[PDB]
């Protein structure tokens, strides 16, 4: 039965509008549904996409459907978010999240475990710096 | 008792339903907890296959009467807990007046420390623009009395009641429930004297849940035997 776990995010970073970035997250042990949330500056944390324990149920918000993909590895206790065709509005701090239950609910309040947040920055500037 | 003892505190619940209404297929997963000390059930469900093709309120009765509060003087009449942890099979036919019917078979049993309700549902003969497939039910629920009698034949109980679904035009659509429960295990169970469960429910929405969903609160107390 599922227990207390810690979540360690990696990946993300800086990219030019239209590019690609991959996020990853590693749980200290087995866990249930896993999801990615994001907090753009001066806005509320929001659900992005997620995946049930078994992987047979995924769900994505409409604004990323078709561009973002999630999958998980229950052997390694990981999940990843592959983000294609990124847009400046995708800029945010992204959080990995998990819950003991297998079910892919999508409310922040349904998730017990949280990563610390990983910055993703998508530049609409033609010249980044 | 032994079955009784599994319910002295808060018990987590899982619910899983595979459904087919007029060939229209869907799946629901839910979770929550029950506290038979208060007679309280709290559950949240999502439809994992997209949009639910029938109104959420029509599935409330299908989605764990072992969480009823039985008063102490009535504890010998609590079939549901007495079958635990091996559990019971709960079968219904539900007749929607002038419309189709649901037929359900569920197993209710402990899987570990969790009380799990796993359901198969088949619905037929619905009017494609009836109140059900037309989604004309209000998102709400009323109070009902659930009538229970022993069925000594089958070592279980037989249950019947009629649900009142409010329709958005002011009318009310009755769903005639016929139910039988039989123990899964072989241990002895309590076969009750006639009595009933007073049930009350309230439906809501989680404003942050993006998927099609239902939040259900049920309060259930047994009654109908004196002293
Ligand atoms: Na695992
Ligand atoms: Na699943
Ligand atoms: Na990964
Ligand atoms: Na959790
Ligand atoms: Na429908
Ligand atoms: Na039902
Ligand atoms: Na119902
Ligand atoms: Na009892
Ligand atoms: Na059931
Ligand atoms: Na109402
Ligand atoms: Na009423």
């Amino acid at each position: 039965s599922m227990a207390q776990v810690q979540l360690v995010e990696s990946g993300g970073g800086l990219v030019q509008a239209g590019g690609s970035l991959r996020l990853s997250c590693a749980a200290s042990g087995p866990t249930g549904a896993m999801a990615w949330f994001r907090q753009a500056p001066g806005k509320e944390r929001e659900f992005v996409g997620g995946i049930s324990r078994s992987g047979t149920d995924t769900y994505y918000v409409d604004s990323v459907k078709g561009r973002f993909t999630i999958d998980r590895d229950n052997a390694k206790n990981t999940v990843y978010l592959q983000m294609n065709s990124l847009k400046p509005e995708d800029t945010a701090v992204y959080y990995c999240a998990a819950r003991r239950s297998q079910i892919l609910f999508t409310s922040r309040t349904d998730y017990e475990f949280w990563g610390q947040g990983t910055q993703v920055t998508v530049s609409g500037l033609e010249v980044l710096f | 008792s032994k079955g009784e003892e599994l319910f002295t505190g808060v018990v987590p619940i899982l619910v899983e339903l595979d459904g087919d209404v007029n060939g229209h297929k869907f799946s629901v997963s839910g979770e929550g907890e029950g506290d038979a000390t208060y007679g309280k059930l709290t559950l949240k469900f999502i439809c994992t296959t997209g949009k639910l093709p029938v109104p959420w309120p029509t599935l409330v009765t299908t989605f764990v009467q072992c969480f009823a509060r039985y008063p102490d003087h009535m504890k010998q009449h609590d079939f549901f807990k007495s079958a635990m942890p091996e559990g019971y099979v709960q079968e219904r036919t539900i007749f929607f007046k002038d419309d189709g019917n649901y037929k359900t078979r569920a197993e209710v049993k402990f899987e570990g420390d969790t009380l799990v309700n796993r359901i198969e549902l088949k619905g037929i003969d619905f009017k494609e623009d009836g109140n059900i497939l037309g989604h004309k039910l209000e998102y709400n629920y009323n109070s009902h009395n659930v009538y229970i009698m022993a069925d000594k034949q089958k070592n279980g109980i037989k249950v019947n009641f009629k649900i009142r679904h409010n329709i958005e035009d002011g009318s009310v659509h009755l769903a005639d429930h016929y139910q039988q429960n039989t123990p899964i295990g072989d241990g002895p169970v309590l076969l009750p004297d006639n009595h009933y469960l007073s049930t009350q429910s309230a439906l809501s929405k989680d404003p942050n849940e993006k998927r099609d969903h239902m939040v259900l609160l049920e309060f259930v107390t047994a009654a109908g035997i004196t002293h």
